[PDB]
This record gives structure tokens, C-alpha cells and sequence, in this order.
């Protein structure tokens, strides 16, 4: 999930926008 | 501000800035 991609590992603008409505 | 380790309120804050008026969904257990 988002925690695995952005918290435990370095986040990115690409991944963050995957969770926008 | 997006290219780092983002956890908890720091992560929700990032989603807020990035997604804007579109809004977002935060699912830490999914």
C-alpha cells in the first residue's frame, strides 16, 4: 500500500498521485 | 517535499498538497 511505498521506502510524486480522487 | 520517507501526518500532509481540490484517500492498512 501507500505506507510501504512512501513511509518504509522513499515516496514519489508519481505514487502520491495514485491516491488522488 | 515528496521525495522522502513520509509517515503518518507527514504523509497525509503530502497527499493534501499534491492532490489539491481533487482530494485523496488515505488507506494505511490497504
Amino acid at each position: 500500500g501507500i505506507v510501504e511505498q512512501c513511509c518504509t521506502s522513499i515516496c514519489s510524486l508519481y505514487q502520491l498521485e495514485n491516491y488522488c480522487n | 517535499f515528496v521525495n522522502q520517507h513520509l509517515c503518518g501526518s507527514h504523509l497525509v500532509e503530502a497527499l493534501y498538497l499534491v492532490c489539491g481540490e481533487r482530494g485523496f484517500f488515505y488507506t494505511p492498512k490497504a
